[PDB]
Order: C-alpha cells, then sequence, then structure tokens
C-alpha cells in the first residue's frame, strides 16, 4: 500500500519510481506533433516495467514504444521517438540534457584522445566561445527516429567496446565545419565555419559517412572509393593488387579496370605467363578485395571493367552465374561491360562483333575510349588482317548474353565509353575516361601503376557531397551552397592522407569533386511532376543547369582566390569547352527549357582564371546520408511510402517526407509503367553532370505476358539509354513490391 | 532472379537511331 | 588565376 517499483540508476543504484518525471519528458517530446498518443506510448512501455529496472531501460522501452507506432497515418511518431532518443543520448553523453560549452567539451575530448589535438592549436578559447554562439542544440529535435539511429549507429564519436556515446550531432557539425575551414585567414575563417555549420545542420548539404564520422578525430583516412587501372604486366597486376589491399583495409569501395590484361592463349611476354588469361588474375583481385573482411566474403566490394570486344568476353560475362565450374567463376565482384557506338551498330544491323585480345591489336584499346573514328579504322583494319588472332560472335548473341547475365544477377553494368569521352570535362587525347568506380557514378582519368609506390601512376578518388533538393526554397540558394560544398571538399583534399603515391598524384593534380543531389523524388512531388510521363523534363533541365552553373561558378571563384588545379590544362574546360557544348544532341527533342544562366560570361571566366577542381558533379546513390535528412535517396523514386530497416533495437521505419500532403503526388518505383520516363530524366541530368550518374533499370514481371521480361524490352531500354547519352547503367531491379 | 524470354527481333531494332 |  506503498507498492512502488524501484528504478536503479548508473551505480547510484536504488530509488523509487517517477512516473510523473516520465510523463513530463514524453509530453515535452510530443510538443508540436499531430496524431501521437502519449497514453498509448505509456501503456505499451509501463507494462514491461519490472521492480529493479535500470533507468536506461525505461528510456529504451519508451523509445521503442514510440518507435513501434510509426506509420503512414501517424508519421509524427518518428519525431516523438527521435526526440526521446535524442534526450536519452544527451543524458548518456553529458549527464544532463544541456550540452557543455563547446570549449570545455573539446578540451575534455582532446585529453581523452577522441578529438584531434590540432583543434585546440588552430582555434583559441575565444574562437570556441564564438562558435558555441553559432550552435543551436534545438536542431537535434528535427531529426527523425531513423536518422537518430544512424547518427547513434555510425556518426557520433563513441567507444565501440563500452558503448559510451561521447558527443551530440551539433558538436559533430560545428567541428566538421571547424576542421575543414581551419586553414582560412582569420578574416573569413569563422564566417565560413558558421555558414557551413548552418548548411549541414539544416540538412542543405549532405556529407559522406567517413567524413561525418571522422573529421574532428585523430584519423586522416576519409576515402569512400578509389579507381585503379591495371596494366598488362605482372608488375602492374602485383601493384594493382597491393593498392587494393591497402585501400580495402580502409573500407574503400574499389573500381578496377582490368580490360588490358591479355587473353588466354596469347604469347608469354618474356617471362610473364598470361597463357592462362584474365580469370586467374580476376580471382586474385577478388581475394585482394576481400582480404580485410569478415569470413573471406563479408564486406569489401569492387567492380571490374572490360571492353565488350575483349577476346575472353563470353567467359567474363558469366563470371557471377552460380551454376558453373568453380575455377571459371569469380562470383563476388560486380562487372562493368564497356561499349561504344560501333558495337551497338553491329547489334542493330544484325552483323558480327569481332573479339580480340588487346595485346594483339595495336592502338585499338586507346582508340576505343579516345577517338571513335580511329577505333573504327583500326577495328575494320584488324578484322580483315588474318594474321591477327580473333573470334567472331553474332552481335545479337553477345548482347543477349550480357543482358541475360545483367538480368539474373542485376550486377552486370554497362559503360558507354564514347559518351564518357565525347561529353566529358577532360581531353580524351591526354586524360581519357576508361572506367568507372564501384557504383558507376565516377568518371575520371587513371594511369596504371608499375609498383605500389610508382609516382607516375594515377589512382582516381571519390570526393563527394550532396545538395538536398528538398531543403532549398529556390534554385538561387544553390550559389551559396555550391560555395560551401566546393570550398569544404577542396579543403578536405589537402586535409586527408594518401596511402598510395598515385592516389595523392590524382587528387593534387586534378582536385576532382563529385557533388550530386538527394531528395530528388520528393522535390519532383512538391512540384507535381512524375518520373514516367516526361512531365519533369524541363524542371529537371532547369534544376541541373542551376546545380552545374553554381558549382562551376564557385570553383571558378575559388581558382581566382587560390589558383586552378595543377593539371587544369588537361580539361576541356581549359580550352573554353562547356558541358552545354558537348551533350548528346537528341536531348534537344525531349526538353525545351532554355538556359537561365550566363554561360558565356562563365566560359570566359573559366578560360581566364581556370577551375580549382577539374570535375564538380556526380550523382551517386545514397542510403545513409539520405536517411539522416529524412529524404528520398539520390535521384531514385521510393519503393513505397514506408521503408523498413532491421536493427538490434527492433524495426526502424521511416515515412517518406510530407506523406500527409504528397501521397498522391509521389510516383513509387513500381508504379512507373517502364523505364523511358526515368532514362529521359537521367539523360537531361547528364547534360550538365561532369562525371556520371548511378542509373538503374527496373522491370516488373507482372507487367509482361507469362511473367517474363522480353529480351527485346531489355535491349530497347539499353538503346534508349544510349540514345539520350546516358554514360553508365548500374543495378537492374526485378519485382513488383520491393 | 530475372526470368526472361530470349526471343529477339533484329528487324524491329534495325530502324533505331543511335 | 592560372598557375604559371
Amino acid at each position: 500500500m506503498n507498492q512502488n517499483l524501484l528504478v536503479t540508476k548508473r551505480d547510484g543504484s536504488t530509488e523509487r519510481i517517477n512516473l510523473d518525471k516520465i510523463h513530463r519528458v514524453l509530453d515535452w517530446a510530443a510538443e508540436g506533433l499531430h496524431n501521437v498518443s502519449i497514453s498509448q506510448v505509456e501503456l505499451r512501455s509501463h507494462i514491461q516495467f519490472y521492480d529493479g529496472i535500470k533507468t536506461s531501460d525505461i528510456h529504451e522501452t519508451i523509445i521503442k514504444a514510440a518507435a513501434d507506432l510509426i506509420s503512414r497515418d501517424a508519421p509524427d511518431y518518428q519525431y516523438l521517438a527521435a526526440r526521446l532518443a535524442i534526450f536519452h543520448l544527451r543524458k548518456k553523453a553529458y549527464g544532463q540534457f544541456e550540452p557543455p560549452a563547446l570549449y570545455d567539451h573539446v578540451v575534455k575530448m582532446v585529453e581523452m584522445g577522441k578529438y584531434d589535438n590540432h583543434l585546440l592549436e588552430d582555434y583559441t578559447e575565444e574562437e570556441f566561445k564564438q562558435m558555441d554562439t553559432f550552435i543551436d542544440h534545438d536542431r537535434d529535435m528535427t531529426f527523425s527516429y531513423a536518422a537518430v539511429k544512424q547518427l547513434e549507429g555510425k556518426y557520433l564519436v563513441q567507444n565501440r567496446v563500452t558503448g559510451e556515446i561521447y558527443e551530440s550531432a551539433q558538436f559533430l557539425y560545428i567541428l566538421v565545419a571547424a576542421c575543414l575551414f581551419s586553414n582560412y585567414p582569420r578574416e573569413t575563417r569563422l564566417q565560413y565555419v558558421k555558414r557551413f555549420y548552418d548548411a549541414v545542420s539544416t540538412f542543405k548539404i549532405s556529407l559522406p559517412t567517413p567524413i561525418m564520422s571522422g573529421v574532428r578525430t585523430p584519423t586522416r583516412q576519409f576515402s569512400s572509393c578509389v579507381l585503379i587501372e591495371c596494366g598488362d604486366s605482372l608488375d602492374s597486376i602485383n601493384a594493382t593488387s597491393s593498392a587494393i589491399v591497402k585501400y580495402v583495409s580502409q573500407r574503400a569501395g574499389i573500381g578496377i579496370n582490368a580490360g588490358r590484361i591479355r587473353a588466354l592463349g596469347s604469347p608469354i611476354r618474356g617471362g610473364e605467363a598470361f597463357h592462362t588469361g584474365c580469370i586467374p588474375f580476376y580471382k586474385h583481385f577478388q581475394t585482394a578485395v576481400k582480404s580485410c573482411s569478415q569470413g573471406g566474403v563479408r564486406g569489401g566490394a569492387a567492380t571490374l571493367f572490360y571492353p565488350m570486344w575483349h577476346l575472353e568476353v563470353e567467359s567474363l560475362l558469366v563470371l557471377k552465374n552460380n551454376r558453373g565450374v568453380e575455377g571459371n567463376r569469380v562470383r563476388h565482384m560486380d562487372y562493368g561491360v564497356q561499349i561504344n557506338k560501333l558495337m551497338y551498330t553491329r547489334l542493330l544491323k544484325g552483323e558480327d562483333i569481332t573479339l580480340f585480345s588487346p595485346s594483339d591489336v595495336p592502338g585499338l584499346y586507346d582508340a576505343f575510349f579516345a577517338d571513335q573514328e580511329e577505333f573504327e579504322r583500326l577495328y575494320t583494319k584488324y578484322e580483315k588482317d588474318d594474321s591477327i588472332r580473333k573470334q567472331r560472335v553474332k552481335a545479337v548473341e553477345l548482347f543477349s548474353l550480357m543482358m541475360q547475365e545483367r538480368a539474373s544477377t542485376g550486377r552486370i553494368y554497362i559503360q558507354n565509353v564514347d559518351h564518357c569521352n565525347t561529353h566529358s570535362p577532360f581531353d580524351p587525347a591526354i586524360a581519357p575516361v576508361r572506367q568507372s568506380n564501384l557504383c558507376l557514378q565516377i568518371a575520371l582519368p587513371t594511369k596504371p601503376l608499375n609498383d605500389v609506390n610508382d609516382e607516375n601512376g594515377e589512382i582516381a578518388l571519390c570526393t563527394l557531397s550532396a545538395f538536398n533538393l528538398g531543403a532549398i526554397n529556390n534554385l538561387d540558394e544553390l550559389e551559396e551552397l555550391a560555395i560551401l560544398a566546393v570550398r569544404a571538399l577542396d579543403a578536405l583534399l589537402d586535409y586527408q592522407d594518401y596511402p598510395i603515391p598515385a592516389a595523392k598524384r590524382g587528387a593534387m593534380g586534378r582536385r576532382t569533386l563529385g557533388i550530386g543531389v538527394i531528395n530528388f523524388a520528393y522535390y519532383l512531388a512538391k512540384h507535381g511532376k512524375r518520373y514516367s510521363d516526361g512531365s519533369a523534363n524541363n524542371l529537371t533541365h532547369k534544376t541541373f543547369e542551376a546545380i552545374q552553373y553554381y558549382l562551376l561558378k564557385a570553383s571558378n571563384e575559388l581558382a581566382k582566390e587560390q589558383g586552378a588545379c595543377p593539371w587544369f590544362n588537361e580539361t576541356t574546360y581549359a580550352k573554353g569547352i562547356l558541358p552545354i557544348d558537348t551533350y548528346k544532341k537528341d536531348l534537344d527533342t525531349i526538353a525545351n527549357e532554355p538556359l537561365h544562366y550566363d554561360w558565356e560570361a562563365l566560359r570566359e571566366s573559366i578560360k581566364t582564371h581556370g577551375l580549382r577542381n577539374s570535375t564538380l558533379s556526380a550523382l551517386m546513390p545514397s542510403e545513409t546520408s539520405s536517411q539522416i535528412s529524412n529524404a528520398t535517396n539520390g535521384i531514385e523514386p521510393p519503393r513505397g511510402y514506408v521503408s523498413i530497416k532491421a536493427s538490434k533495437d527492433g524495426i526502424l521505419r521511416q515515412v517518406v517526407p510530407d506523406y500527409e500532403h504528397l501521397h498522391d503526388a509521389y510516383e513509387l518505383l513500381w508504379e512507373m509503367p517502364g523505364n523511358d520516363g526515368y532514362l529521359q530524366l537521367v539523360g537531361i541530368m547528364q547534360k550538365f553532370i561532369d562525371q556520371s550518374i548511378s542509373a538503374n533499370t527496373n522491370y516488373d514481371p507482372s507487367r509482361f505476358p507469362s511473367g517474363k521480361v522480353p529480351m527485346q524490352q531489355l535491349l530497347k531500354d539499353l538503346l534508349t539509354a544510349y540514345k539520350f547519352g546516358v554514360k553508365t547503367l548500374y543495378y537492374q531491379n526485378t519485382r513488383d513490391g520491393a | 532472379v530475372g526470368q526472361i524470354d530470349s526471343e529477339v527481333d533484329t528487324d524491329d531494332l534495325s530502324n533505331f537511331q543511335l
């Protein structure tokens, strides 16, 4: 009759229950939300309370309870859960809800070895006092549950043994800002810190996981993905392999070009035994890729590229097909088949495609990426020469084979190599694009290594970021954001460490960035457009012209200030060539939107002061980043309105943004009748994008007679992609509700 | 995953413009 | 500017 329920605290143990403290906290969290029942939450959680339960479990339970009510029809549960979680996480890090003063926090963290000591060297206590005035810890309340789960899961500084969380999102943002602009002149340094801080805490700019989890800590390893090109020599094979090992030990995604390795049967190049062909080496790269992963299979990913006409093409095309002899399969690596105009024309005219080992056709591989005229001339020339080892295949059989394997595994990608070079920032004769990265968005110059420390090699890197199309009000907010996006990334280039000499060379030489968007889908829904009808073509053209124009303007502004990238002379930009001058002509037939920007002024400003960065845009996919800002991923339409993630903490649900008002406005992935709509939008985006876009093809068997996708439809889509100048083609998804 | 019908028509393709 |  004093039947209490004793809560136990962090070794302060016993104490009576406080159901009113709890209600206040809930009540607080609910402030401003619609359709959430605090009683409902209390009911679900109080029933699992037991006599000596620790306070931490009360919080977990009330958090879970709130999160288990998230739904399409009560979407504010995400915020109620989020806020409870944020609250708990404050107490878990700081002992109170009120974050310590920035200076104090940073000092404490430097002594504990969690933050880089240079933070205190670079900024004065007065400077930290001021940054603290920029910080707004109430922005922690804008995250959705899924976001808090990601922050807590892989962004906030923590102890991964003990489980202790040491920081709050706002210190992350403020310090990422500080580190990235730490070398700025005292005159502008803190203005920049604040501007960026704002941008990233209000989700205008998104940043890669390695960056958000690390900049501010003592590491200097921030790579997401690297591109290595293998030469036809054991030395290069060795070096390529070494480089992969170093890079997967730092969690980097690998894009390997192994197209030049000579085919099986070719002559021994004085000691180098390539009698055995590519496969054996491919296997060797796969083991290198997986050298620092879990069983010898879990973690570590890579995509390997080779020309369609390589002599072992048919054996390469089925490397991930599970039904086959173990020695003739390299299953845990995706492939990128490289095609150009002539190959497709052979398909269209029902003619043959000649296979050839690169070793035997002098100048053919080079021409393949850099000059299509020349490629044609050497190709026909070598077809006729009977001295040259070769094989014929009917183009139809080859294309179907590749499309078949693309279809079943979903991981046989395409790269249109002519598009990559005729419509690129680089001069094909000096710095051609001959491969992509893991997720087929990056397109940059690479040179083969002769030894792991070869200083004349070149490895390209992923330097990324993104604009949230859902958090900007008008496209002119992109000028400010381009500034901050480009300036922070450019700083990062100098900040971080390079494991391999050839990777520093490419970064310092061309300072290449890949900035893209996220939240595209939601953006299209607020403007009442759709993917499949062609209704968003001019909007897309208006939006990607604004993204490209401002990125170039900010990079140009930056070159004026600090100088163009050392190798700016190898870009087409240097010769006064713009993305609007080399885009694929057929786009003119699917969008009339007129350029709204002074491209001619900028063309001259570029020719005269050059660019800080040789490439600025690239549209990547993005699950994590997107989730933190509650946004639809990169440019892809959502599968459905509520997406589900698994966890140790239960089921995490996240409702698409503003489902309340836009449910009928969204066009979910399987609602699109086919791919034409979307491929048109990717082509329009490709007009302005420096590198490439990770574009997917999607088929639903329900929509076809007998549930089988015709090879006709598959090829027609492939050609639709090539006709609107799509550079690459990534995943292919099959199914009708996920 | 992907179940396809491998029948292809070159005549149909023929007329396409790259 | 442009390097030199």
